[PDB]
């Protein structure tokens, strides 16, 4: 049954979620909120730049600046060695 | 009682274990519920302290919790009520 | 070459004199190479002294029982056979135990001459009854290993002298076994476990040291053919 | 597998329809079908094999040769009779005293009547006599020396296990044999035979060119390292040199299990029959380490792996190196266009054929999406199903056979490119592997000791295997003991010193048996072989090895020294040369393990068999056993959260990894399947709370 | 015998067979 | 004889009570023998009060 | 019939020389002799036979 | 095998080498397992230690097919099984395979460790005889170790006048030294002076009367050195044995030592017997050579003397004095007489140290008929229908059979083998039916408290008048609990109500002189759903009273239809497994 | 009491095999001393053997070479019979070229310094006019027995052919004792030991290295206090 639950990717995915929430908690709060809303990690609904700037009450260019700054922070390998093995 | 000393899976001797409880089925469930208590102690140690306590005898270097449980049974450190 | 792992030697002291040595680890299989050789060396290479023969008054051919005592002849003999005694004088020296009156003769009753000594004077040997006097002579020399009861090379040069066994060795019982420690990281090495039990003349540690000295001489005989031959060096300690 | 009689098939009886009376041996089988050889499973008597001399009547009956005898004069007119004329007439024995003229000697002669009866007819009514002994017996069974001493059960086991030996890399001929090693090898087909006589021109490891006496030449190509149908090697090396003259019908090149023409199913090993240290306990066998070092028992196995690059609905597959997420570390063995390079050694799980399929568009999980957002690696819409070498296998790669649509090869519909990769390894002999002699005395390998802790002779020669004693007297197979003593006699070589006439045992021996060389090959035919007085007579004078040393005395025993402790054994022990085989029940084909693997489709049990992972069937009788212990929790475990509790299995695995407790088990899945089947059969089934 | 490049394997056979072994794949 | 047993059980409306021994094996719950019965399955295991105080 | 069944099975197993204690056979025979038959319905619920 | 344990314990070893910081996470740990980097073995030892596994062997005939062993790592790829569970598993080493399972939960590990462990299951479930008893090879070894050879090297002779006795030895240590030197044989009769072994009951009551405690006391004995080395295996409280270790003697010793001592003492004692048995089985020199298969010298005269009678029966049939069947019956009886005479002469011809008769008379394996068919006469061989062939086979397998005799033997061999296959199928099917019959006999209450119960025959009356012991008491009387009391000649009570009724109280009843006891049974347990405990009596596996959770119906069904298979038939009453 | 320490004389029989005799010993000891030296000699004498080869025309072990009569695995089984004695501990290489017909003996091998081949008369392979065999051989010191080291475990290329190595200069060892054991109890054994080496090193040198290894392992138990 090649669509059955493989039972090792599931626990790898749960460990991915735990480690990913830890690494996203290593940042500040506006940053992690922007990342979680930009990639839908809180409900499965991917919020875009205008919704995020609306729910934070700023402009969308500020949201894109914060997005680029944090995604530059995450590509630093100190925030990345614990996630590199997850591909 | 002059038995040579056991080793491995058989320490403490089951014939000294059976004098504590009624039958061996009670010995099994008694040891297993104590081992799950010890496992919940090791899992719930990182957060705040709750009602679990143990291991009451000092464990080994790396020792399985069921062996800690059975050595606690042989040490006369617990009690139980049946159903 | 290299041994690639240095073996050790440690003991577990059980009684005062009964030990248990372990040696670990070796190359498979060196445990049987050296355990049996070590057993034969312990039993048959340590010098020591014992009783060779005795003679007794009142008994000429009634070898069943001695008059005046309780215990029969062979019980006296196999009490005297288990008698720890040290010596230095290589010739067969004689010792006398002799005691009148009823009571329990012990090992401290005997009066040793110069050099010989008894290592358990508080040992029961015999009982006397009703004003009896027991007077036995001992013939004590030293030697190696275990000898049988040596048949009397003379016929009747000493008509009372009857021979016994002589447990020369200070050790009594040695047994051994092997094991299979650390099969995976080390590719199934061995572990020699000894069980030596001596009498109270010497310690088992000194027994094993003296046996190691005799063995290292006995294999140094084979070493001294081509001294510059490459072997397996364990190295420093 | 040819010459096989099988009473089951279409138009024939099946095994559940099979009564017990068809499986017996009716007395018309003598000379028409072997009573010994039959598979010892649930097919005993339904599958047989033809006799040696048997021949098929044009109406599909089984004729049998007979020597007709007229008026007490044994003629040579050989007349084939089927089983009806076998009942009409009367049939004598071939081990009867023919007085060199066709005449019998004693009047009271053994004979067979119609209904299987055995009588003493006067020697005037005998009208047919058997053509030889060993007529009743099959091909494989007639290759067992001293067969007439063995019981029929163990002879049956020996005949069914002589067909299971594997071709070793060396294949040395047996010392003690029958006649049937040469004939049943050159008739087996797997030996290249010189078709017409002549001289050798050119040899190699690959071809032989013969020069016929009239002009023509012909190249006999070999078959080097071809895979058999059960994964074993099929090498053919030549045995002729460049100036030799051959005749027609001569062996020119040995096959897999052949040696200078004749069969070689194993090697000649020094055996001893003491029980040593409990390692040869209850049919277990120990070996020297010399067999592992000198490659005495070592078989080459060749395995065929196969993948096809087929079409699909989304597009087309492609054999290529652009695989997905895989370190350029494991892409070192692969060539520029997929498949690995010839000779690169592989291990379990390695990549053999880089082959990648399209997948389509599936929306990602958001965590995977942000990982692709951080690292910048793309979606990679193709999905990799490469040909991975399965678990627990390794070895070199001999040959890579590749097909293609572009070469216009015959491929089935919707297939673009086929490739087969032949992987081969060289298995040493190892503990657990199955060895047996020629007498049904099978047994696994208990322990391969070193060569020093093996009981060696007075000449410092260690024994090679050590069988057990307690399996000999209760299985009634002392053919192995007679083979052992005669094997030592043929190894050392004898010389009956016939100085003052011939000794009394050796009178009816043939000539050139009065003396023999070391390692000289001998042979006993099956029902006319070495007598026991002749074995004592040969074993009495068995000329010494290099010194003046008769190692094995007249009793057939020897003073072994213990290799381990060092003392001599207090009693002399039987030694000799016994011919043993390596069976095809190797450990590496049998060991298996599964933690979590593939799952079945309709029901959700783990799958089955070593081809997949699968688990072992914890069947009904084992459920009874664990009920009878009273182990209730382990039964709940083994029937819920190891097999069918579908949501429970992943919780168990997660809780093990996190180090928590195992959760409480739920309902199995096959019960729910049962529930919906019962609701499908219009049966209102419902679970009631209280 | 009757096979030209055979090995020399000495037999203990007291008798003599008239008929050879047939062509074992004739069936 | 699963067909005939099943059909006349279906007629009789014969309710199982699951009190036997194969049935709890089938439906995956804990069998009523050995360590499954409530005299042993409901044991309360606490640390004794003396060693609790010493702990 | 309990004595008869136990004796008659154990006669076979002693003839093969196999030690089985009788309480196992008694467990089985006790399962055999559970039920009773209805020759008269009385007046309550029990079909004859 | 470590290559198998590494795949069984893969989540355990995965967690553990995440915990030792050898992997960054779970996925690198899994890849590290699949590449087998060599510190995974060092982690694997720690995750294996004290964690039992199960060892199935199909077909699981009875309850001991699944046992729980502590695993340990072994070089190679074959599961190493301990040899003393071959009798329970019915496992020779012809290539048998066993399935390893793995218990997971704490309840499962406790059940495996406490109920299903090897050393806790020694006895049968059926008859309570041991199955850890040392059989086969080991038994031979012990036999040669405790047998006694008159006229051996270094005996005790009391001859005097010229020299003393030269037989006494002050200690078994000195005896071992004189055995390593070539003076003492192991099997000679000497007089040692023991200080660590308990003397038998008569010598204890003689030398000490009431309380000889052994670790200090000294007492002499005329035994062999082998029996002293043998009694050093058994524990300190056990008395001295001083017999010849026949297999029944070892069974009785282990049954006594399991009935009176704790289980761990029984396990260690059985292990010591295994080691000593193998080590002296190598030295016993049991080999098989054709010089050691002696033929009976009077065989040709016996065959001629019965050949004349066969000839006269054939002549009387030829002259019409009797029909076809009666001459067959007369020949069958004559050749049975011939078989018996050849076997008798063979038995009286052999020595005692002939290894073929040594293996048999020790009780290790094989009956005497197999020696009779190795040397002497095969005898009568059966028809395919079941009758006897009247010829019969007159050659041993040492002499080598002739063609027709071997062809006659094939009938009986293939008949027996096919019959073995079909019976098995039938025996397993009978067990399958019985399990479903008694699936609901589980022990519910401690005590039914009835007073009904069966009576037991229990050593029937002699005609002259004694108490001859009934031979089948151990199956019909032991392990039972009395409902009534034992009173006799208006005397006192002997055994009160509700006692286990083992060997000493049976001895007390037969001493006091009663024949019938009214005992309880699981026939008349008055509980509602399944039996009580005291009607079931002693559990034959523990030796103690049955627990209050046992599924005794399943144990009963398995012990009945377990030993089938081997249950032949006979020569129109049905007389085997179809009769059952 | 005998106070004469034992000796060791020597008896040469051939170039490669010779008898050693040790007398007098304590009684009940000779078999044990002989088995000790046998288990040392026959297991742990350091030697040298070929480890891996590399034929140019092959890619693996299971193939053939154009021209030769034998195949590659038969060449393996013949070269596994060679004897060779190195001097230094680094893995040196030796070569072998042969063109044209004729038997290829081991004497055709050109070795570098330190190594030598102790039997030029070994048949290895035989050739013809089309034959061309060209191979290097890696020779390495060591002791005991080793199986073939893996191609993947080393960093070796595809041309590498691993061979099992047997580093054992000894070939056959036995003994016998002659216990006098007179009735006057002046008893002594007499160990007549026998060594046959396989013409790599002399039996004197093999026994000397065995004695050195035993002196080293019994200095373990001696040095206590
Ligand atoms: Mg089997
Ligand atoms: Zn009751």
């Amino acid at each position: 049954d090649s669509e059955a639950v493989v039972a090792v990717d599931a626990v790898s995915f749960t460990l991915l979620q735990d480690q990913l929430q830890s690494v996203l908690d290593t940042l500040s709060e506006r940053e992690a909120g922007v990342v979680r809303l930009r990639f839908g990690l809180t409900d499965g609904q991917p919020r875009t730049l205008d919704e995020i700037g609306q729910v934070y009450g700023v402009t969308r260019e500020r949201i894109r600046q914060i997005e680029s700054k944090t995604m530059s922070k995450l590509r630093h390998p100190s925030r990345s060695q614990v996630l590199r093995d997850y591909l | 009682g002059g038995y040579d000393t056991p080793l491995g899976i058989t320490n403490p001797p089951i014939d000294e274990l059976l004098d504590r409880v009624s039958s061996k089925y009670a010995l099994v469930i008694y040891a297993a519920k104590r081992a799950r208590q010890i496992n919940d102690y090791y899992n719930q140690l990182g957060e705040g302290i709750l009602e679990y306590v143990g291991p009451l005898v000092e464990p080994g270097l790396q020792e399985k919790p069921l062996s800690i449980a059975l050595r606690e049974i042989h040490a006369d450190l617990l009690e139980h009520t049946e159903g | 070459m290299l041994i690639s792992q240095r073996p050790t030697l440690s003991e577990d002291v059980l009684t005062d004199n009964r030990s248990q040595f372990v040696i670990e680890p070796l190359e498979p299989g060196f445990g049987y190479t050296l355990g049996n050789s070590l057993r034969r060396t312990l039993l048959s290479s340590i010098p020591g002294a014992a009783v060779t023969s005795i003679r007794i008054d009142g008994v000429l051919h009634e070898f069943t029982t001695v008059p005046g005592v309780k215990e029969d002849v062979t019980e006296i003999i196999l009490n005297l056979k288990s008698l720890v005694v040290s010596s230095e004088e290589d010739e067969p020296v004689t010792m006398y135990l002799r005691k009148q009156g009823p009571g329990e003769v012990t090992a401290g009753d005997i009066v040793p001459p110069a050099g010989v000594t008894v290592h358990n004077p508080g040992m029961h040997i015999a009982t006397l009854n009703d004003k009896g006097k027991l007077e036995v002579e001992l013939v004590v020399e030293r030697g190696r290993g275990y000898v049988p009861a040596v048949q009397n090379r003379a016929s009747g040069a000493e008509i009372g002298r009857i021979p016994v066994d002589s447990i020369y060795s200070p050790v009594l019982k040695v047994t051994y076994k092997v094991d299979a420690t650390r099969v995976e990281q080390r590719t199934d090495f061995d572990k020699l476990i000894l069980d030596v039990e001596t009498k109270n003349s010497i310690s088992p540690r000194d027994a094993l040291a003296s046996a190691g000295k005799t063995l290292v001489e006995l294999f140094g005989l084979a070493r001294e053919l081509n001294v510059e031959a490459e072997g397996i060096e364990i190295g420093p300690s | 597998h040819k010459r096989r009689l099988s009473a089951l098939g279409p138009g024939g009886l099946s095994r559940e329809r099979a009564g017990l009376e068809v499986r017996d041996v009716h007395p018309s089988h003598y000379g028409r079908m072997c009573p010994i050889e039959t598979p010892e499973g649930p097919n005993i008597g339904l599958i047989g094999s033809l006799s040696v001399y048997a021949r098929v009547n044009p109406f599909g009956f089984i004729e049998t040769p007979y020597r007709k005898v007229v008026d007490g004069v044994v003629s040579d007119e050989i007349v084939y009779l089927t089983a009806d004329e076998e009942d009409r007439h009367v049939v004598a024995q071939a081990n009867s005293p023919i007085d060199a003229d066709g005449r019998f000697v004693e009047p009271r002669v053994l004979v067979r009547r119609k209904a299987g009866e055995v009588e003493y007819v006067p020697s005037s009514e005998v009208d047919y006599m058997d053509v030889s002994p060993r007529q009743m017996v099959s091909v494989a069974t007639a290759m067992i020396p001293f067969l007439e001493h063995d019981d029929a059960n163990r002879a049956l086991m020996g005949a069914n296990m002589q067909r299971q030996a594997v071709p070793l890399v060396r294949s040395e001929a047996p010392l003690v044999g029958t006649g049937m090693e040469l004939r049943a090898a050159i008739d087996a087909g797997d030996v290249v035979v010189a078709e017409e006589s002549g001289v050798i021109e050119e040899v190699s490891a690959d071809y032989i060119t013969v020069m016929h006496d009239n002009g023509t030449r012909r190249t006999y190509r070999m078959r080097k390292f071809a895979r058999s149908n059960h994964g074993t090697c099929a090498n053919q090396c030549p045995i002729v040199d460049a100036g030799d003259r051959v005749e027609a019908g001569q062996v020119i090149a040995d096959g897999p299990c052949t040696d200078d023409g004749e069969m070689a199913l194993g090697k000649n090993l020094l055996v001893a029959i003491m029980p040593w240290e409990g390692h040869n306990y209850e049919d277990a066998i120990i070996l020297s380490n010399r067999l592992v070092e000198e490659d005495v028992l070592t078989s080459i196995h060749i395995e065929e792996h196969e993948i096809d690059a087929r079409d699909t609905k989304l597009g087309a597959e492609e054999i290529t190196r652009d695989i997905p997420n895989i370190s350029d570390e494991v892409l070192a063995d692969l060539d520029e266009r997929g498949i690995v390079r010839i000779g690169a050694e592989v291990r379990d799980g390695d990549i053999l054929v880089g082959k990648v399929t399209p997948k389509g568009e599936t929306e990602l999980t958001p965590e995977e999406r942000l990982l692709r957002a951080i690292f910048g690696e793309k979606a990679r819409e193709v999905r990799d199903t490469s040909l991975k070498v399965p678990h627990g296998e390794s070895g070199k790669v001999i040959g890579i056979r590749v097909f293609s649509r572009e070469d216009e090869d015959e491929l089935p519909a919707g297939v673009n490119e086929l490739v087969r990769v032949y992987v081969a390894q060289k298995r040493k002999i190892s503990d657990g592997d199955k060895l047996a002699g020629r007498h049904g005395n099978k047994g696994v390998i208990g322990k391969i000791l070193p060569v020093e802790d093996m009981p060696f002779l007075a000449d410092g020669t260690p024994v090679d295997i050590i069988l057990n004693t307690h399996g000999v007297p209760r299985r009634m197979n002392i053919g192995q003991i007679l083979e052992t003593h005669l094997g030592w006699c043929a190894h050392s070589g004898w010389k009956v010193d016939a100085a003052k006439g011939v000794p009394d045992w050796a009178a009816r021996l043939p000539d050139e048996l009065l003396e023999a060389q070391p390692n000289a090959i001998v042979s006993t035919p099956v029902f006319d072989g070495a007598q026991e007085a002749e074995l004592q007579g040969l074993l009495s004078c068995t000329l010494p090895n290099r010194d003046g040393d008769v190692l094995v005395d007249a009793d057939g025993k020897a003073m072994l020294f213990d290799g381990r402790s060092g003392e001599p054994f207090p009693y002399p022990v039987t030694v000799g040369y016994m011919y043993i085989m390596k069976l095809h029940h190797l450990v590496d084909d049998k060991i298996h393990a599964r933690s979590t693997g593939p799952y079945s489709m309709i029901t959700q049990q783990p799958l089955g068999g070593k081809a997949q992972f699968g688990g072992q069937r914890f069947g009904e009788m084992e459920c009874w056993a664990m009920q009878a212990y009273g182990a209730a929790y382990t039964l709940q475990e083994l029937l819920t959260i190891k097999s069918d509790d579908t949501v429970g299995r992943v919780k168990v695995y997660e809780a093990i990894v996190k180090g928590e407790n195992i959760p409480e088990p739920g309902i199995p899945e096959s019960f729910k399947v049962l529930l919906k089947e019962l609701q499908s059969l219009c049966l209102n089934v419902e679970v009631l709370s209280s | 015998n009757s096979v030209p490049g055979a090995p020399n394997r000495v037999s203990f056979a007291k008798l003599r067979e008239p008929l050879e072994v047939p062509g074992l794949l004739d069936v | 004889e699963t067909t005939r047993v099943l059909t006349d059980a279906a007629i009789n409306c014969r309710s199982d009570k699951l009190n036997g021994l194969k049935e709890n094996v089938i439906i995956g719950k804990l069998i009523p023998a050995g360590t499954g019965i409530n005299r042993y399955r409901n044991i309360a295991v606490q640390p004794t009060e003396e060693a609790r105080a010493a702990a | 019939v309990q004595i008869h069944l136990v004796r008659e099975v154990q006669e076979v197993y002693r003839a093969q020389g196999v030690s089985i204690h009788d309480k196992h056979i008694e467990v089985i025979v006790r399962q055999m002799l559970r039920r009773v038959t209805i020759i008269d319905s009385g007046s309550t619920e029990f079909l004859p036979g | 095998p470590k290559l198998m344990a590494l795949e069984l314990f893969k989540p355990f070893v995965m967690k553990r080498l995440v915990d030792l910081n050898h992997a960054q996470n779970i996925k690198s740990a899994k890849r590290m397992v699949e590449r087998q980097r060599p510190q995974v073995w060092d982690v694997l030892e720690e995750v294996i230690a004290e964690h039992p596994v199960l060892l199935n062997r199909a077909p699981t005939l009875h309850r001991l097919g699944i046992q729980a062993f502590e695993p340990m790592l072994v070089e190679g790829k074959a599961i190493q099984l301990h040899p003393l569970v071959c009798e329970a598993f019915n496992a020779d080493f012809d290539g048998d395979q066993m399935a390893v399972h793995l218990p997971l939960s704490a309840e499962a590990q406790a059940e495996a460790r406490i109920l299903m462990l090897s050393s806790n299951n020694i006895l049968s479930p059926a008859s309570g005889r041991p199955l850890a008893m040392p059989r086969l090879d080991m038994v031979t070894g012990l036999y040669y170790l405790t047998t006694e050879v008159p006229g051996d090297t270094g005996e005790y002779q009391p001859a005097s006048g010229d020299h003393p006795e030269t037989g006494v030895y002050s200690s078994p240590a000195e005896a071992i030294m004189a055995a390593d030197r070539g003076v003492l044989s192991v099997r000679a009769k000497i007089k040692v002076r023991l200080t660590q072994l308990r003397p038998p009951v008569e010598i204890e009551a003689e030398l000490f009367g009431h309380s000889g405690w052994q670790p200090g006391d000294a007492w002499m004995a005329e035994t062999t050195l082998g029996r002293v080395m043998f009694n050093e295996l058994l524990p300190l409280g056990y008395p001295f044995v001083n017999k010849q270790m026949h297999k029944k003697v070892q069974a009785a010793i282990i049954n006594d030592l399991a009935e009176r001592y704790p289980m761990i003492v029984v396990a260690q004692t059985v292990d010591k017997l295994k080691d000593a048995g193998f080590y002296w089985a190598t030295r016993s020199g049991v080999t098989v050579s054709m010089a050691d298969v002696l033929v009976p010298p009077r065989k040709k005269e016996i065959l001629d003397h019965y050949e004349e009678r066969a000839d006269k029966v054939e002549k009387q049939f030829q002259r019409g004095a009797l029909n076809h069947d009666e001459r067959n019956e007369a020949l069958v009886e004559i050749w049975k007489e011939a078989t018996d005479e050849v076997g008798q002469a063979l038995r009286e011809h052999y020595p005692d140290d002939n290894p073929i008769i040594t293996i048999v008379d020790s009780g290790a394996t094989g009956n005497f008929t197999q020696t009779r068919t190795l040397a002497g006469m095969k005898g009568l061989v059966t028809n395919p229908k079941g009758e006897f062939i009247p010829r019969p086979v007159k050659s041993s397998f040492r002499e080598g059979l002739t063609v027709l005799e071997y062809f006659i033997n094939t009938h009986g061999a293939r008949k027996g083998l096919a019959d073995t296959a079909l019976r098995t199928a039938d025996s397993g099917y009978l067990t399958r039916r019985l399990v479903d019959v008694s699936q609901d006999v589980i022990v519910r209450e401690h005590d039914c408290q009835t007073e009904r119960g069966i009576v037991v025959e229990l050593a029937e009356r002699a005609p002259d008048g004694t108490l001859i012991r009934d031979p089948y008491i151990e199956t019909s009387a032991y392990a039972r609990t009395l409902g009534t009391d034992a009173v006799d000649e208006a005397g006192n009570v002997i055994v009160e109500r509700g006692q286990d009724l083992g060997d000493p109280e049976i001895d007390a009843l037969l001493a006091a002189g009663i024949t019938q006891v009214k005992v309880r049974s699981v026939l008349t347990c008055a509980t509602s759903t399944g039996v009580c405990a005291t009607c079931y009596g002693r559990s034959m596996a523990t030796g103690k009273l049955v627990d209050i959770g046992e599924a005794v119906g399943i144990v009963a069904a398995q012990s009945i239809g377990e030993p089938g298979t081997q249950l032949t038939m006979r020569t129109d009453i049905t007389g085997g497994l179809p009769r059952v």
